């Protein structure tokens, strides 16, 4: 518990997890279910 | 593990139920339809057994 | 790939050519589902220099 | 354009449940895309009894 590489959305806000692999579920239920904004970022690089 | 048996025929005679009708038996006069199960006929991939 | 991946590889072909072989007068009342091959199509191909 | 039919023989008490997808009209299916290992296979896969 502390916040030094945690990152956030966009406007103050720290993190938590993970995950790993390929191809055909997550961009597998846009063809079927989920949504979309916009247009900014940010992390550190130290 | 799924596990498949297969040799009896059950020397019931308990439980004899039922569901379908007299629309049924095989051709001519008198009702045996009394097989139980001898080996299998089972398909594969893709269209065959 | 070795004797049981070709096997079926083989195998999903023919059962893949089996299914979508005319897909855009087939699956024609859905919409969705045209786009969700037509993505699959140009993805699948390596592009170029 | 009319398309002839061609008939070849097979003995009577042959399964009937054979012919309800895609089989092989030869009655043993065989095919190049049948090896992986040695390369004369593709006699014995279609003649060998």
């Amino acid at each position: 518990m502390v916040s030094r590489i945690t990152h956030t959305n966009t406007r103050g806000r720290q993190v938590d997890g993970v995950l790993v692999t390929t191809a055909t579920l997550k961009r597998q239920l846009l063809q079927g279910i989920l949504q979309i904004d916009d247009t900014a970022a940010d992390v550190p690089v130290t | 593990t799924f596990i498949m048996p297969m040799g009896v025929f059950q020397a019931n005679s308990m439980d004899r139920y039922t569901r379908h009708a007299g629309d049924f038996s095989t051709v001519s006069e008198q009702d045996p339809r009394q097989f139980p199960p001898q080996g299998i006929f089972f398909y594969n991939k893709d269209g065959i057994l | 790939l070795n004797r049981v991946a070709r096997a079926a590889l083989l195998s999903d072909l023919k059962r893949r050519v089996c299914a979508d072989m005319f897909f855009m007068t087939r699956h024609a009342r859905e919409p969705r589902l045209i786009s969700a091959y037509l993505s699959d199509m140009v993805s699948c191909t390596q592009p170029s220099v | 354009q009319a398309s002839v039919c061609e008939f070849v023989a097979m003995p009577v008490s042959t399964d009937l449940q054979y012919f309800r997808t895609a089989c092989n009209p030869r009655g043993r299916a065989s095919g190049m895309l049948y090896m992986g290992d040695r390369d004369a296979d593709i006699e014995a896969i279609m003649f060998d009894h």
